[PDB]
């Protein structure tokens, strides 16, 4: 403490960096997220809290794409949540214009994550205080699912939470039986396990993003349709 | 004052801030063991899995550089992420520069001098990963050698970095001491029962992944689950 | 200008003539068209001389360094790399064309190098304007894996026809011989070409040349 | 760039009730060589909006890689918008413009075709950066053989019907083959309408030879 | 605050500070005789796990210039790969003078992006330079922040105070030829704890021939009959 | 409090301190609404005057037919975002003639003020903006605070005392859809004057009224302008 | 390779007492072979301007947009529109901004100045400018200026009265112009687009002309 | 010089001369025109030879790069892309042919062009160089489905034969190499071994 | 804190809320936008006698139709004005026409915080399309237009003097004996003509100085 936590390039008596420690804090206040690899695909699912009734349908929402087939689950700061999400676009699209197709998963999350070890590692620049799940399908390499903490690094995932609540949702997740369940009970799952962690016993009523990838979908991540998923909503309450 | 804050040398004569990143390389709670052999050099890692959410496949510690080079990591997992991709850009371009491969000399010379770079100055600070790459090298068997965030690239036949590196240090001192070549079936058993002695819990065969570079086999074999019980076995026996 | 190099049993044997000409007029008559590079490795140098000249210093200072960093002998195939790259980023501006040749550790190497940055390996390499002479003579009397002595026979004669059929080259033979352990220059091998003595003592004897005015200063 | 060496032949295309048809023969001319004889001129810029090209073929991959990077990333987004043909063709217009004047033009001649908003839409850019949009449009030695023969079509019926505009460039087609040297006798026809985009495919023109009996 | 800096009235702390670091523990003297110059220096690795023909503490910088140093290794590695490339630059640039005496004093005096440009934080070793291609020796030290000394006979080291004073008592002297390295290894005795070996002690001999890093068979020659 | 100091340290207890006083810059501002319809969007600003001899400041500000903003907040670096909205939108125009889409435009200035929070020597624009605009997809009302972090909202109000307004925006925002223009209108001049204390009234020469529809252009009104929609005021300070 | 390229194009504008007409041709081609029937090249700026621009159709286009974008800043940055005189100056200095590779265009701008007086301002494509009170620009420029100056000018007529234009009858001579000069000027015909300027705003008729 | 490649079932068969010309001296009469850009992927170059080994070296550098940051062997298509992003970079300045095989697990043999100009097209055959326009009939005429790695390794080398015997810049021995899953194999055709067409025309 | 960056802890940063009270320390000034045009009166104030009333200039016309009145450091006022004319220039330049003082304020508002912060306050006053017009310009780049604006020392009491002896139908000739007369109250000594500057707007005039020492006749009736 005192003058070792002060910027990111003063390393701490015993050897540690004060500042993530403490960006990772911002994630650990934060909402919570959960993404879940299924059988042949992954899916994602953040609660939102609608801090007033005023705002719109469902805005500066914790999922975002980053590419065709990749999206990304964020929880934290969510304007440098934006940011790197941003970063994450530029990084795909880049990817595919210089070795064409499309980006592997691992090297978009191995070079997202270099990135923000980038911005962690000088002072005048500090952390990024989000953390994020990167999850995409394709036939050739199947289903992946990356979750990088605001200064850590990509780590494979079959299936993860981040954010306000992570062992109360990992315990669930665990519990469980991933690898063998198609994606559509998959989504119920998320939801049922996202409604299981508490949304209104102290904070407001919550709002259910569930994202998709998988080959029900041949790649493509997409948003679920709400229309359809209320229902797994509707089970998800139960 | 801030003699201890940023990288500025301390009234006694002394250099504090590498000093706590060789402690932040002991923070994170691994160890990896390195043993140079008869005609091979072998690696091994222990492989912290907390739960099994995780993808035991990407976890690892230990990286192709080249295709002769292998590296394995200690200390914080971004800068060792950051660090080896450093090195396989050194690589690489040493190859397009030079024809011929890079030794692992002097790519451990030129890890080293980024990590001086960056005790010096004060813009930055040095990257707390301790990184042991070893390889085959022509006229001088295998070679294994540590490059740290100070900057001071050395080390050969038994060499070790982590938490309990000095346990297991004293214990390869002890085996190199003991006046026998390894060879490459030695070699696995001394690293592995050398990390068994570090931390005493049998080893499974799936927390640890050994690399090995042998010399009339090159490459960094990063053995599979397989050799690693086989060797297992053969030890325990 | 006519340099070649042939690729012997146990290393590599350069040579070159000592014809530096300015247009049609001879300048030099003991250029030294063969530069050190590293002990193990020399190189032949062709067209414009002073481009030549730099590149290849510019080379050897690079490839000493390098060497003295990694503590071990440098090799032929770096030289190449270093050299292609340096050329063909000036897009042939640089005016040389070069024959590398060296011994290395895992084998002697002979390369030829072009100014717009073409490389490539080959046993026997010529290069200049008289290079067609010693082409012609490799292909009519070249043999892989050829005794020293023979080797160094041969390039003699290469450089002999290219000296004698083209009137841009010649006046001396140099020649370097290069192997696992050997790294011997000879300068001038050969000499073909000697000058006539001067008939008479032509000769201008003091008092003519006469001075408007002379100027001395003495020194320590 | 400076001087094509793979050059793509007339593309043309004409615009219909309801939406619209452009087609492309499937030959890369590398002067007077047919060097590649199985490449698409038609590119799919979004599932309302198709576009062609003639000249460097090279050039039109690069055009091709561009714009639909920029249209991925706005699908990105998510926001219910789209790159709207107009849109589309005043980009391409204004990435023509300046490649002119860096002075690196962009070899091509391109025709853009969409139907949004319920109302067809047929643009077209050149490598000078002049740009419009007509009912009808050709390019290279087709805006001098088909392109005539749309005019007179046109000038009588304003509109047309989808069987009878696609008949029309077929014969189109078939007349640029007749008479042009850089033609092939494999073209692609595609065609946008409110359901989105098709592309036939590798379509072929039925050539007559009645009058080489004429010779004589 | 980029360059050499912190200097308050009639101090430069932070230079005092790194000539408080580079006092070390590796002695390596360096001694000036008639025919050469001798630099030597102790490798005490730890422990027998470290290797002594991987690293090494001489370098020679080109033909006939050598170099050995003291504490802070790692910017001792960066130091002489600049002097290498300024040495190579000044031969490039006067091309052929095969410069090693009369650019021993020039590299020296090129050894000002050394410190004089600091770099934030200044180096912390301090090196010994030996050339001959003068007709005589040549024998300097610069410091991590001062410059060329022309030294006769010197140590850098832990106990370079008492070292120095063995060398002058010991009568570094003038008639001394070139197998006064008998004399370096000595003062090296005086600030060693242990039997010295081949491995253990490295050293480096510049003479009119050229400089030469001497391999352990010669090192063991020399030790014995000590 | 040392970690209030500056943007980029980051506080023990979790977000940063700065950005935190940052949103304070739009909290001591003249208050401002801003609602959606079915088909308009409209924002009522108070215009507030320094005395009665000097004019009432300027707010809503101009950035296209389609876009119009209200400031609230730091005024110096308020007028700098309204020039980057204008270059950007003007940017649209001139690549592919049609009006650049709010959303993505809220997106981009969310994007240029994110860099300031993590730039060393660089102060959040602490400025809070209410963007109305109407692309293909209705109205839409975009609150963009200094922490970059935008928010789309049926009705929000931004400034001092602002809480008020947002209740009442909230209690009513129910029947917002089915409004006409003039009730609309009356809505958010109704939420604006409950933000005042009693004492402040209405007046022509303090507000500002912004309105953007689909066939009506951004238009700013203001006291002759603003004099029809004042009318049936049905005051209750 | 060039730059440059004539895409024809005949553009026209006259002050009147009190209304600004300008008039173009639509037919846009070039070399031998017409691109389109319809392509106008008159262009409403605000409310009281209407400029024109013939020759090189793309560098047409970017002027106007740029005209546009320059128009909308000034707009936001003075809380009012351009006057005609102004943009006629803003467009100078465009123009001679890059006078070392210039926009290969003629621009005639026609609109109604603070007084509400009939202004024309002709343009050379370097940049230099001049008030006047009728002028014509393109391809047609030579063979359709001289009846419009000796008619509305009276230039060489003797024993007439100055009787100020009409709107009509200044509709009625540009209709004559441009029917005359379509059958010489390949160039011209296939429209032409009329933009009547005064308080009330811009009026456009579109009228055909011979098709060949 | 002549370059050529085919797509079989499981692999890929290239061929190309031997011969690198400048003006009408036969400056390297044994050319390898076969640089392998990775293990599995193969280059062949045609046109400016300085230019053609300096794109092949960094495309080399960036893909054996690529392939060891991703722990896979790299796409034949990938490789492909960059060479045409190279190519097309610095199409004014670089003028070079250059045709690209190779197998890769994910699709096999693949076989892609990028002539000068810098144009990306994948082809069940490629044929490229300056010797190359003397044989398009024939190799277009003799081309069947499906053939097997044999009779693919036998048609290149008769293309390459006819391409070198008709072509003035083209000459020397001819170099093969079939691609495929077991690895690279590479075979030197010279002398006797040369698949000759004699043409006796009779007096 | 200290920071010329950093916020306040409360609601606004400092280090400008210190560049804003640098008015204090200047000098007072005081204009009247009317309807017959701007009157602009400021003191010279003149601390020694040897000093030519002529150098000591608060009152510099932008251009023929735009006058500035500063109040604070008169060197950075000098680099604000020099700006100013600059602008003015290039907007005439370029459109052919004369540029309005609102978009002329709203330049040198822009120029004023973009370097530490500039401490001065300009009165800027001119004629206009939109008759006659007087701006408030403030260190911390922020203008606002104003009918009878104070600045300076004693701001304060003379805006409070001007808000109840302003009428919004005054004339030019009102404006200049209530601002000669509020000056005196406000000032130490008196309002002599080598101690007094003022400015005069007219719709139909430059902008020129106030009768050169022969301005005594507005000053006798005071």
């Amino acid at each position: 403490g005192t003058g070792y936590d002060l910027s990111a390039s003063t390393f701490s008596p015993d050897g540690r960096v004060f500042q993530v420690e403490y960006a990772m804090k911002a994630v650990e206040n934060s909402s919570t997220a959960i993404g879940i690899r299924c059988k042949d695909g992954v899916v994602f699912g953040v609660e939102k809290l609608v801090l007033s009734k005023l705002y719109e349908e469902g805005s500066n929402k914790r999922l975002f794409n980053v590419d065709r087939h990749v999206g990304m689950a964020v929880a934290g700061l969510l304007a440098d949540a934006r940011s790197l999400a941003d970063i994450a676009r530029e990084e795909a699209s880049n990817f595919r214009s210089n070795f064409g197709y499309n980006i592997p998963l691992k090297h978009l999350a191995d070079r997202v994550a270099m990135y923000v070890h980038a911005y962690t590692l000088y002072s005048a620049v500090r952390p990024f205080g989000c953390s994020f799940m990167l999850g995409s399908y394709s036939v050739n390499d199947g289903a992946q699912l990356y979750m990088i903490d605001p200064s850590g690094v990509s780590y494979g995932y079959w299936g993860c939470a981040i954010g306000k609540a992570r062992q109360a949702a990992k315990t669930e997740i665990e519990k469980l039986q991933m690898k063998e369940m198609t994606c559509r009970d998959i989504v119920k799952e998320v939801a049922k396990i996202i409604y299981i962690v508490h949304d209104e016993v102290k904070d407001k009523a919550f709002e259910l993003e569930l994202s998709w990838v998988g080959e029900l979908t041949n790649g493509r991540h997409e948003i679920v349709p709400k229309d359809i998923r209320e229902e797994a909503e509707k089970y998800a309450k139960e | 004052g801030f003699d201890r804050h940023i990288t500025i040398f301390s009234p006694e004569g002394r250099l504090y801030q590498v000093e706590y990143a060789f402690k932040a390389i002991n923070q994170g709670g691994l160890t990896s063991v390195a043993v140079r052999g008869k005609d091979c050099a072998v690696i091994v890692t222990q492989k912290k899995v907390p739960d099994k959410l995780l993808d035991s496949s990407t976890v690892t510690h230990l990286f192709k550089i080249t295709e002769n080079i292998g590296c394995v990591m200690t200390g914080m997992t971004a800068d060792s992420r950051s660090q080896v991709q450093r090195a396989r850009y050194e690589a690489a371009n040493w190859k397009y520069k030079y024809g011929y491969e890079i030794p692992v000399d002097m790519l451990c010379k030129r890890i080293a001098d980024i990590s001086q770079v960056y005790t010096q100055n004060a813009e930055m600070r040095p990257l707390g990963c301790c990184m042991i790459l070893i390889g085959i090298d022509e006229e001088q068997g295998p070679q294994v050698y540590k490059c740290d965030p100070a900057g001071y690239y050395c080390g050969f036949k038994a060499t070790a970095a982590g938490v309990k590196q000095t346990e297991s240090t004293s214990f390869l001192e002890k085996k190199v001491k003991k006046k026998f070549d390894w060879t490459f079936e030695q070699t696995v058993e001394t690293a592995i029962t050398c990390l068994s002695t570090v931390l005493s819990i049998d080893f499974k065969p799936s927390e640890i992944e050994v690399g090995v570079v042998t010399v009339e086999n090159p490459k960094f074999r990063i053995l599979t689950e397989a050799e690693i019980d086989a060797h297992l076995v053969a030890l325990a026996e | 200008t006519t340099i070649a190099g042939v690729v012997y049993k146990d290393g590599i044997v350069l040579g070159a003539d000592t014809r530096a000409t300015e247009g049609m007029v001879v300048a030099d008559k003991n250029c030294s068209k063969i530069h050190f590079i590293s002990p193990n490795i020399y190189c032949c140098g062709a067209g414009t001389a002073a481009d030549t000249d730099m590149t290849t210093q510019l080379i050897s200072s690079n490839l000493e360094l390098h060497s003295l960093s990694t503590g071990r002998l440098p090799r032929v195939v770096t030289a190449n790399r270093m050299l292609k790259q340096m050329l063909f980023r000036y897009q042939g501006y640089i005016g040389a064309a070069l024959v590398l040749g060296g011994v290395d550790v895992t084998g002697p190497h002979l390369y030829s190098i072009y100014p717009h940055g073409s490389t490539d390996k080959l046993p026997y390499v010529t290069m200049g304007s008289g290079s067609l002479a010693a082409m012609a003579v490799f292909e009519d009397k070249f043999r892989p894996d050829m005794e020293e002595e023979e080797a160094k026979n041969l390039v003699s004669e290469a450089i002999a026809a290219g000296i004698f059929n083209d009137l841009g080259s010649g006046s001396n033979i140099d020649l370097c011989v290069i192997s696992k352990n050997k790294l011997d220059f000879l300068r001038p091998y050969t000499v073909p070409n000697k000058k006539g003595t001067r008939l008479g003592r032509y000769r201008c004897e003091k008092g003519t040349t006469a001075v408007l005015t002379e100027k001395i200063t003495p020194l320590e | 760039t400076q001087n094509p060496m793979v050059t793509g032949t007339s593309v043309l295309g004409v615009k219909f009730e309801g939406g619209v048809v452009i087609a492309a023969d499937m030959l890369g001319s590398y002067g007077s060589l047919a060097r590649f004889r199985n490449i698409s001129r038609i590119m799919r810029v979004n599932n309302s909006t198709m576009l062609g090209a003639s000249g460097d073929y090279a050039d039109f991959q690069y055009l091709k890689q561009v714009l639909g990077q920029m249209v991925i990333d706005e699908e990105l987004l998510g926001d219910g918008h789209s790159y709207s043909p107009r849109a589309i063709h005043s980009w391409l217009t204004r990435a023509m413009y300046s490649r002119r004047s860096k002075m690196n033009p962009l070899w091509n001649t391109m025709v853009i075709g969409g139907y949004a908003d319920g109302e067809s839409f047929l643009g077209y850019v050149d490598m000078l950066g002049v740009a419009y949009e007509a009912p009808s449009l050709a390019t290279g030695y087709g805006a001098y053989l088909a392109q005539p023969l749309l005019r007179e079509v046109l000038e009588k019926q304003p509109v047309l019907s989808q069987t009878e505009a696609r008949d029309l460039v077929e014969r189109c087609m078939r007349v640029l083959y007749y008479r042009d040297a850089r033609s092939y006798n494999r073209f692609q026809i595609a065609t946008v309408t409110e359901k989105g985009v098709e592309i036939e495919g590798p379509l072929s023109t039925e050539t007559n030879w009645d009058i080489a009996h004429m010779i004589s | 605050f980029s360059l050499t800096t912190f200097s308050p009235s009639g101090k430069l702390v932070q230079i005092e500070y790194a000539l408080a670091a580079v006092a070390g523990g590796a002695p390596s003297v360096g001694i000036k005789a008639a025919n050469g110059v001798v630099l030597a220096t102790e490798k005490k690795q730890k422990s027998i796990l470290y290797d002594e023909r991987s690293v090494h503490k001489v370098e020679p910088i080109t033909k006939h210039i050598g170099l050995v140093y003291s504490g802070m290794g790692p910017d001792y590695r960066v130091l002489v790969h600049r002097a290498r490339k300024l040495a190579q630059q000044y031969y490039l640039v006067y091309q052929e003078p095969i410069p090693t005496a009369q650019l021993v004093q020039r590299v020296a005096s090129v050894m000002q992006e050394y410190t004089q440009s600091g770099g934030v934080r200044p180096f912390g070793v301090s090196l010994l330079i030996c050339g001959w291609n003068e007709g005589r020796p040549y024998l300097f030290q610069s410091d991590p922040s001062g410059a060329y000394f022309a030294w006769k006979a010197t140590a850098m080291g832990k106990n370079y105070v008492n070292g120095k004073t063995f060398l002058e008592k010991r009568y570094n002297e003038d008639l001394e030829l070139e197998d006064a390295i008998h004399t370096a290894i000595l003062t090296l005795k005086e600030s060693f704890e242990g039997q010295m070996t081949e491995d253990n002690i490295e050293v480096g001999i510049c003479n009119e021939a050229g400089f030469r890093r001497l391999t352990p068979t010669e090192v063991k020659d020399y030790l014995a009959a000590i | 409090n040392q970690y209030d100091n500056d943007v980029t340290v980051w506080s023990p207890q979790g977000r940063i301190h700065q950005i935190e006083y940052a949103m304070e810059a739009v909290k001591q501002g003249s208050a401002t609404v801003g609602l959606k319809s079915k088909t308009h969007a409209v924002l009522v600003a108070l215009k507030r005057a320094q005395s009665e001899l000097a004019a009432h400041q300027k707010k809503i500000l101009h950035v296209d037919n389609h876009i119009g903003i209200s400031i609230a907040g730091l005024t110096a670096d308020a007028r700098l975002l309204c020039n980057f909205m204008r270059q950007e939108c003007l940017d649209s125009r001139f690549v592919f003639d049609r009006p650049l889409p709010v959303s993505r435009l809220v997106s981009l200035i969310g994007s240029k003020t994110q860099i300031p929070t993590q730039r060393y020597g660089r102060r959040p624009y602490g400025v809070g903006l209410l963007i109305a605009g109407y692309d293909d997809m209705g109205p839409h009302i975009f609150q963009t605070c200094p922490s970059a972090n935008y928010f789309d909202c049926r009705a929000m109000s931004i400034g001092a005392r602002s809480q008020s307004a947002r209740t009442y925006l909230e209690r009513h925002m129910s029947e917002f859809m089915e409004c006409n223009l003039n009730e609309l209108v009356k809505h958010g001049l109704r939420a604006l004057r409950e933000t005042l204390p009693a004492e402040q009234d209405l007046t022509t020469k303090n507000v500002s009224i912004g309105i953007v529809g689909k066939d009506l252009e951004f238009t700013i009104y203001d006291d002759d302008d603003v004099s029809p929609f004042l009318e049936g005021l049905e005051e209750r300070p | 390779f060039s730059p440059y390229v004539f895409n024809g194009g005949t553009i026209l504008a006259i002050a009147g007492e009190d209304f600004a007409i300008v008039a173009s041709d639509t037919r846009l081609s070039e070399g031998f072979s017409i691109h389109t029937r319809d392509s106008p090249k008159c262009y409403k700026l605000t409310d009281k301007t209407v400029i024109g621009c013939s020759g090189f159709h793309g560098d047409c286009l970017t002027l106007t947009k740029i005209i546009e974008a320059r128009l909308k800043m000034y707009k936001h940055s003075n809380n009012k529109a351009m006057t005609t005189g102004a943009i006629a100056a803003m467009l100078s200095t465009i123009l001679y901004s890059r006078r070392f590779f210039p926009y290969y265009v003629y621009n005639i701008i026609g609109g109604l100045d603070e007084e509400g007086k009939g202004a024309v301002y002709s343009f050379d494509p370097v940049g230099s400018y001049q008030r006047d009170s009728f002028k014509a620009g393109g391809s047609a420029s030579a063979m359709l200026q001289p009846l419009l100056d000796n008619q509305v000018g009276f230039k060489n007529m003797q024993n007439v009265e100055h009787v100020p234009l009409s709107l009509d009858r200044a509709m009625r001579l540009v209709k004559d112009v441009f029917i005359s000069a379509a059958e010489r000027d390949v160039y011209t015909g296939d429209a032409l687009r009329i933009c009547i300027v005064t308080k009330e705003g811009i009026r456009e008729e579109t009228v055909s002309l011979r098709k060949d | 010089t002549t370059i050529m490649a085919v797509q079989f079932d499981g692999g890929v068969v290239l061929g190309a001369d031997s011969r690198t010309t400048t003006g009408s001296y036969i400056a390297n009469r044994v050319t390898d025109k076969l640089t392998p850009i990775h293990d599995r992927i193969f280059c062949c170059r045609s046109g400016s030879a300085a230019d053609t080994q300096a794109v092949a070296d960094a495309v080399t550098y960036q893909l054996g790069f690529h392939s060891i940051e991703l722990n896979e062997p790299p796409l034949v298509h990938t490789a492909a892309s960059l060479f045409k992003e190279m190519c097309y970079r610095y199409r004014e300045d670089l003028m070079a042919g250059i045709i690209i095989a190779g197998w890769d697990p994910q699709e096999g043999g693949q076989v892609y062009s990028v002539p000068m100009g810098g144009m990306m097209v994948r082809q069940s055959f490629a044929i490229g160089g300056s010797g190359s326009s003397y044989i398009y009939g024939y190799v277009d005429a003799t081309y069947r489905e499906g053939m097997t790695k044999e009779e693919c390794l036998q048609f290149t080398a008769n293309a390459l034969a006819l391409a070198m015997e008709r072509d003035g810049s083209s000459g020397g021995v001819i170099r093969l190499a079939a691609i495929a899953e077991s690895g690279v194999e590479r075979q030197v055709l010279l002398g006797d071994q040369i698949p000759k067409f004699a043409v006796a025309t009779l007096p | 804190d200290r920071g010329v960056n950093t916020f306040s802890p409360e609601g606004r940063l400092f280090q400008v809320e210190y560049a804003i009270e640098a008015i204090k320390l200047g000098s007072t000034a005081i204009g009247i936008q009317t309807s017959e045009g701007v009157c602009l009166a400021v003191e010279k104030r003149i601390t020694s006698p040897l000093m030519e009333p002529s150098s000591i200039e608060k009152i510099v016309e932008i251009d023929a139709h735009i006058g500035c009145a500063m109040s604070g450091l008169i060197a950075d006022a000098k680099t604000l004005i020099d700006k100013a004319r600059v602008e003015t220039q290039n907007h005439w330049f370029t459109y052919n026409e004369t540029m309005t003082v609102e978009s002329v304020t709203q330049a040198v508002s822009n120029l004023a915080l973009q370097s530490r912060p500039f401490g001065v306050a300009l009165l800027f006053g001119g004629v206009d399309e939109k008759g006659p017009q007087l701006f408030h310009m403030d260190p911390s780049g922020t203008f606002v237009q104003c009918d009878a604006r104070a600045i300076g020392s004693a701001s304060e009491g003379a805006q409070s003097s001007l808000q109840e002896v302003y009428h919004k139908s005054m004339t030019l000739k009102e404006a200049i004996k209530s601002s000669l007369i509020i000056l005196k109250q406000v000032m130490e000594e008196k309002l002599n003509a080598t101690n007094i500057e003022l400015a005069t707007v007219q719709p139909g005039q430059n902008f020129h100085m106030f009768t050169k020492e022969e301005l005594e006749e507005v000053i006798k009736d005071i």
